[PDB]
């Protein structure tokens, strides 16, 4: 028996949050304007 | 349309313009129907008098 072991991240593993789902709920493009409260005016 | 659409509101879809004119300042109404009752109530004052 000859195997190998290797130390390090499969980039395959990372954490959801509960009931959320990328695909699953279909919307449309937003966009909005963010001012006054960030730490000028922001159009995002 | 421009690019716009930017909150909206549905339910079964989406990209949907409401009808009708939007108002966000539309409150001097009020005021301006107090000052058209008051201006009526003394137009109204004029014409017993004079007959």
């Amino acid at each position: 028996p000859v195997f190998e072991i290797d130390v390090g991240c499969d980039s395959s593993k990372y954490i959801m949050v509960r009931g959320f789902n990328k695909s699953r709920c279909q919307r449309r493009d937003f966009s909005y304007v963010i001012d006054k409260e960030l730490l000028d005016n922001l159009k995002v | 349309i421009k690019e716009g659409l930017a909150a909206s509101d549905d339910e079964g879809q989406f990209i949907d313009a409401i009808a009708g004119t939007c108002d966000s300042d539309c409150l001097k109404l009020p005021l301006f129907f107090a000052f058209y009752f008051s201006a009526t109530v003394f137009s109204n004052m004029c014409s017993i008098p004079v007959i």
